[PDB]
């Protein structure tokens, strides 16, 4: 019937958290189209500013009623208003840096109101969080599944580094050298074969994150079959110390299998 | 990026004037690199009559960007993404008990072939000594070139020693002690 939420609606969010010891409250606005999958928001720091560490760790943290979804896949958040959801996430880094918030989305004057409160704790100071070498976020899969009489979710996501260098490596060579024998002229042939290596792991380029999200709606509301979102982040602008960030996502569901 | 250049077969040009105790001479080359499966053909040729050096002295100085690179470790590559605006290549070259090599090149794209054009300079090397006495055999060896990144250049620096096999059976060694850095402004990643 599309009487609760529209074509368009506009959100409010307030977050308030701590991450190595550092206090902060963000407060934004959003808008988007909800059925299309698509939304934007713009984020301004207003409490303990600016923030020490990598803003990207609390983009993600900023909307699943604006997920697309096909008309054979039960969409669980947005019928779980006017009344709402919450979801609370754990965000496991490889470093051990580990992120935890716990949400509440309800729609009030047509209007949707995000409240989030979060932690983080245990980053390494020298690791990328606390040294700002984040690039943002690679485009991500979460997996979708009910359990618990809850939707659940789950993400390898992977955060992009800093370009820093070549690092160390090594190159083999191998090299023949020949005579034309007709050549008048003093002269070289040569044919020469060169491969690098040194490095295996592949991966210097990203920082990995294992994360769990519960969803529940506050009213029993239909639960889909497990199913994949697909989602992707993008800062779309900021200024020098990110106190001021604009965000954009595109979120749609589809078939597991 | 650049690695779309090399995506296959790179015809390649190849300049260089050199002198060598006071000896002048120009080589010039011609052939075609791979840089997927990290091959060279290529025919060298001294305009200016005999060469006063031994050809394989010459060969570390006379196109890295050609090396290939496996796919992990293709963001490795500095060669491929300094491309087309190209690098600049520094050697200083100690030749054990004898003189020293010092060479500038400036590797880039001119139109779809990819142009290195040298300047070599050597100095104090003896006239008995292998080098200027013509005493190395004519091959190569296998060889390990490691590289390291040098910080304010935005660029690398490379050492190694090349063993150029000597007639009477012993080996004659060359130190090799190399930078880079490139020519367009800006990142290189």
């Amino acid at each position: 019937n599309m009487a609760i939420i529209k074509e368009f609606m506009r959100f409010k969010v307030h977050m308030e958290g701590s991450v190595n010891g550092h206090e902060f409250e963000i407060e934004g606005e959003g808008e988007g189209h909800p059925y299309e999958g698509t939304q934007t928001a713009k984020l301004k720091v207003t409490k303990g500013g600016p923030l020490p560490f990598a803003w990207d760790i609390l983009s993600p943290q900023f909307s699943k009623a604006y997920v697309k979804h096909p008309a054979d896949i039960p969409d669980y958040l947005k019928l779980s208003f006017p009344e709402g959801f919450t979801w609370e996430r754990v965000m496991n880094f490889e470093d051990g840096g580990v992120v935890t918030v716990t949400q509440d989305s309800s729609l009030q004057d047509g209007e949707f109101i995000y409240k989030v409160k979060l932690l983080g704790t245990n980053f390494p100071s020298d690791g990328p969080v606390m040294q700002k070498k984040t690039m943002g976020w690679e485009a991500s899969t979460e997996r979708m599944y009910p359990e618990d009489g809850a939707l659940k979710g789950e993400i390898n996501q992977r955060l992009k580094l800093k370009d820093d260098l070549p690092d160390d490596h090594y190159l083999s060579t191998q090299t023949i050298l020949s005579k034309d024998l007709n050549e008048k002229r003093d002269h070289m042939v040569l044919l020469e074969y060169v491969t690098a290596a040194g490095i295996t792991d592949a991966s210097g380029g990203h920082y990995d994150a294992e994360v769990k999200t519960t969803y529940k709606a506050k009213k029993p509301v239909q639960l889909p079959g497990a199913y994949n979102v697909d989602i992707k982040l993008d800062i779309t602008s900021h200024n020098e110390d990110y106190t001021i960030v604009e965000q954009y996502e595109r979120a749609e569901g589809r078939h597991s299998t | 990026k650049g690695e779309e250049l090399f995506t296959g077969v790179v015809p390649i040009l190849i300049e260089l004037d050199g002198d060598v105790n006071g000896h002048k001479f120009f080589v010039r080359g011609e052939g075609e690199g791979d840089a997927t499966i990290g091959k060279l053909s290529l025919k060298f040729i001294c305009t200016t009559g005999k060469l006063p050096v031994p050809w394989p002295t010459l060969v570390t100085t006379l196109v890295q960007c050609f090396s290939r690179y496996p796919d992990h470790m293709k963001r490795h590559d500095f060669f491929k993404s300094a491309m087309p605006e190209g690098y600049v290549q520094e050697r200083t070259i100690y030749f054990k008990d004898d003189g020293t090599y010092k060479t500038r090149a400036e590797v880039k794209f001119e139109g779809d072939t990819l142009v290195n054009r040298i300047e070599l300079k050597g100095i104090d090397f003896k006239e008995d000594g292998n080098i200027l006495g013509h005493k190395l055999e004519y091959n190569f060896n296998s060889h390990k070139v490691y590289i390291t990144a040098d910080k304010q250049n935005n660029g690398i620096k490379a050492n190694f020693t090349i063993r150029h096999n000597v007639e009477d059976g012993s080996v004659q060694l060359a130190d090799h002690y190399q930078q880079n850095t490139p020519i367009g402004d800006g990142p290189v990643l």
